[PDB]
RNA sequence: GAUUACCCCUUCUACCUUUUGCAUAAUGGUUUAACCAGAAAAAAUCUAACAAAGAGAACUUUAGCUAGAUACCCCGAAACCA
RNA sequence: ACAUAAUCCCAAAAAA
């Protein structure tokens, strides 16, 4: 004959530990430790997987905001950096965007001349 | 300098910078957007969600604003409170003949995410049917992009 | 004066002294020093040098050395179904490399 | 078994709320020698010679006086100790002189624009106690250090390094050192605190007599424009000139931290 | 320090720690006055237990001055239960449950201090300012 | 996820059972501990023994025969009879 | 022309 012995103490044990910091019941009782974990790790996946979309969005503004500085939006500037044949991130040029102010001025200056050598060609 | 391991760009906060807006026949809400802009610090490469980086702004002469089209008679603003018919409609006109000021802070104040930050964004924000500017006597920067 | 260089599908922004992790193996022994390539090149002086697709490799250079190969922290994914009675947990270890850029070479043409 | 796990557990959880004091001599579970020490000394770094003087480098003062209060106490045998103590501190003694000469002479070759009180200051702060003991107990050398009473204590593991070093000036020359430490030192600085431990002190007098002192010119500082917040702080923009030419320009919350600012940043423009 | 612990003894812990809450902090000499004209059942004896205390601390720990004593922390533990039958109507028994109380005093001597009191001009001016430069 | 040694903001419709479909205002659960509900080899697949024979006086057999190993859970009536 | 507080998801806008 078997026993309970130590095992599920031990597994409880070790979602209670998983479970700390967690509030009231769920940081003390089994079951609601276990419901609070399936969520966080649930939460956990999905929110990696929106944290490229959060951190995207933001760049994005932060783009459009230096871009809107310097009199273009932030389509145009996205069309003139790829007829440029520019494949920088939008991070590396947020950064830029934020810290170095002359890069992305040169790069607005660029793209008003692709843009104006383009209006003027089309013309 | 240095960074390290895969970090997003906030050091600690800054100082927000007070701004001034013309009236004077801009259309109503569409101001509320740039204005809002403004509010949330979308024109500022340092902008941060969580931060609350946004600038406060002063506008005036909010009651020679210019609403196009019929809207003057036909927009209606619903007030409504606890007790059964209680549905109260002020037009635009006569609130604008009563507190003109409430308008546009209205169009300003859907544009907006909600909770928290709305009203303390909410609280940047300054009105007045005329011109008196106290405030004026401390120098701030002027804006001017009329429609 | 500092670079943007690309690797393992990433870009990043390198300056001398500085210290970068990127995913996984270089197949390089620890100790060793590698050139890397240049995406943007820009000079504190306010002079930029951007090339399409690609920088100069005679014009400009990039040099970094290798710490070591570490691992990050386990991270935890599970997949959990309603009432499908489906549950997936698996534990992964993202493995890194630590890079220390050294030398930022920028010559005359 | 559970009982070995139920043991385990206890003695996880008993050390807890009981924390034992470290020690220099159960700290290394395999048997500690002198020998495997310097060797994989020898293997890591570059070059390394006279295995007496290294091994002296890492003794103290305290172990030796332990030991001959031991002697002296149990009183079963006698045995000298003695010129360990005795050749270690000469060669901390030229470990301090060759040091002080080895980065002034740093100084003097990368920073030639940089002021007599400068030299001085950076200096100071380079030679300093907590930062030199810092990266010694973040290059390890408390493990290697030998110290009866504690590990830690600063006055032990500083004198150490520095007969460490001392022990490298005459074993292995200078040509060595100067590769070793200048490595070190300048990848720890990193920081702004050089000038800022120098600019304690009336930073606008100190740009006076630097700029009387080099283009012989009296500085002036001008309002350039106010940009005024009542509600945090206000911000004022301060010019600094000198014969019309602006040297800098700056905001500031209030005049006398916007002049600091703004003398600091001319204080370090004209470091170069 | 100076402990005294009583136990088994039946009251309301709820209640005596209205009392016991009152002591908290407070001198020897106002927590006797106070639990002397205090009106409760835990009055007494939090009261018996803090002459004890006293008596305690004079006699074993030799303390030289009384004025030094002052009440550091007390506490109020709850002890074993028990189990009545209430007879209700309907032929339905209800279950009283009779508590118990354990009351713990830790006595620490020197002279008491305790400071609630804190600027809110200040504490604004330092916290935003510190939380502004984070 | 960010962020500070704490929090506000942003990203998300309890579990289980029963169902075409439940966060569902369908079902079960105060919490915790412990107790508690898939144990049958004929033919077959598979691992070995020998082979026109296998198998401990019993049966099978135009490659069989012998042995081992693999799949079919609990609680509940209203009532009947002595 | 239906029966609790409005707009057929905020605010507004215009006619690549």
């Amino acid at each position: 004959l078997r026993s309970r012995v130590t095992d599920r103490y031990w597994r409880v044990q070790e979602v209670l530990k998983h479970a700390r910091h967690f509030r009231g019941r769920k940081n003390r009782c089994y079951r609601l430790a276990v419901r609070a974990v399936t969520r966080a790790f649930v939460k956990c996946t999905r929110a990696r997987r929106l944290k490229k979309r959060s951190l995207r969005t933001l760049w994005i503004n932060r783009i459009t905001a230096a871009s809107q500085e310097h009199g273009l939006k932030y389509p145009a500037f996205i069309i003139n950096l790829i007829k440029c044949q520019v494949e920088l991130n939008r991070k590396v040029l947020a950064d830029l965007a934020i810290y170095e102010p002359k890069t992305f001025k040169s790069l607005a200056a660029l793209a008003k001349r692709r843009r104006x050598x383009x209006x003027x060609x089309x013309x | 300098m240095s960074s390290f391991s895969k970090a997003p760009q906030q050091w600690a906060t800054f100082a927000r910078v007070w701004y001034l807006l013309d009236g004077k026949m801009q259309p109503p809400g569409k101001l509320a957007a740039m204005a809002s802009v403004k509010l949330q610090g979308l024109h500022k490469p340092v902008y941060h969600q969580l931060s609350d980086c946004g600038d406060h702004v002063v506008i005036m002469n909010t009651r020679h604003i210019a609403f196009s089209g019929n809207k003057w008679e036909q927009k209606v603003y619903s007030s409504h409170t606890g007790y059964p018919g209680g549905f109260r409609q002020v037009t635009a006109a006569q609130l604008h003949q009563k507190d003109p000021v409430a308008i546009v802070k209205l169009a300003i104040y859907g544009m907006l995410p909600k909770n928290l930050h709305r009203r303390t964004m909410m609280q940047r924000l300054h009105l007045f049917p005329d011109e008196d500017i106290p405030e004026d006597i401390l120098k701030n920067l002027v804006e001017e992009l009329p429609q | 004066l500092f670079a943007v260089v690309h690797f393992a599908g990433h870009q990043w922004k390198v300056t001398a002294e500085d210290l970068i992790l990127i995913e996984n193996e270089l197949d390089v022994a620890c100790g060793e020093r590698i050139r890397l390539e240049k995406v943007l090149l820009v000079g504190a002086d306010n002079f930029t040098l951007l090339g399409k697709p690609l920088l100069g490799k005679e014009l400009v250079r990039v040099e970094a050395t290798v710490i070591e190969k570490t691992e990050s922290w386990p991270k935890i994914n599970m997949k959990f179904q309603k009432r499908k009675n489906y549950q997936r947990k698996r534990i992964t270890v993202n493995p890194q490399t630590v890079l220390r850029i050294n030398s930022i070479e920028x010559x005359x043409x | 078994x559970x009982x070995x796990x139920x043991x385990x557990x206890x003695x996880x959880x008993x050390x807890x709320x009981x924390x034992x004091x470290x020690x220099x001599x159960x700290x290394x579970x395999x048997x500690x020698d002198y020998h495997a020490e310097i060797q994989a000394f020898g293997h890591r770094l570059q070059e390394t010679f006279s295995l007496d003087l290294l091994k002296t480098a890492f003794v103290n003062s305290c172990y030796i006086k332990s030991e001959e209060a031991k002697r002296q106490k149990l009183g079963i045998d006698k045995e000298a100790a003695l010129l360990n103590l005795k050749d270690n501190q000469e060669l901390s003694e030229q470990g301090i002189s060759f040091s002080q000469t080895c980065l002034t002479q740093f100084f003097e070759d990368a920073f030639p624009d940089l002021p007599t009180e400068g030299v001085t200051s950076l200096v100071d702060f380079l030679t300093s106690e907590e930062v030199v003991c810092h990266v010694a107990r973040n290059l390890a050398v408390e493990q290697l250090a030998l110290s009866a009473e504690f590990p830690v204590p600063p006055p032990v593991l500083r004198q150490t390094f520095f007969a460490v070093i001392g022990a490298l000036l005459q074993s292995s020359g200078p040509e060595r050192t100067a590769l070793f430490i200048r490595d070190f030192l300048i990848t720890q600085m990193t920081g702004k605190e050089l000038f800022e431990m120098w600019t304690i002190t009336n930073p606008m007098g100190l740009l006076v007599e630097e700029l009387k002192k080099r283009k012989i010119s009296a500085p002036e500082s001008r309002l350039t424009r106010q940009s005024g917040s009542t509600t945090a702080l206000p911000v004022y923009f301060v010019g600094l000139y000198c014969d019309r030419k602006l040297i800098a320009e700056g905001p500031g919350e209030t005049v006398l931290v916007a002049e600091e600012e703004a003398a600091r940043v001319a204080l370090r423009k004209l470091f170069g | 320090e100076i402990y005294h612990c009583r136990r088994q003894i039946k009251y309301s812990k709820d209640k005596m720690w209205y009392l016991a809450k009152l002591i908290r902090g407070m001198s020897i000499d106002q927590a006797l006055a106070q639990l002397e004209f205090s009106d409760k059942k835990g009055a007494q004896i939090i009261k018996e237990v803090l002459l004890e205390a006293q008596d305690m601390a004079v006699r074993d720990h030799n303390v030289e001055f009384r004025s030094n004593l002052y009440v550091a922390e007390s506490t109020s533990g709850r002890g074993q239960y028990l189990k009545r039958i209430r007879y209700h109507g309907r032929g339905r028994f209800g279950i009283m449950e009779k508590v118990f109380c354990h009351y713990f005093v830790k006595l620490v001597e020197g002279x008491x201090x305790x400071x609630x009191x804190x600027x809110x001009x200040x504490x604004x001016x330092x916290x935003x300012x510190x939380x502004x430069x984070x």
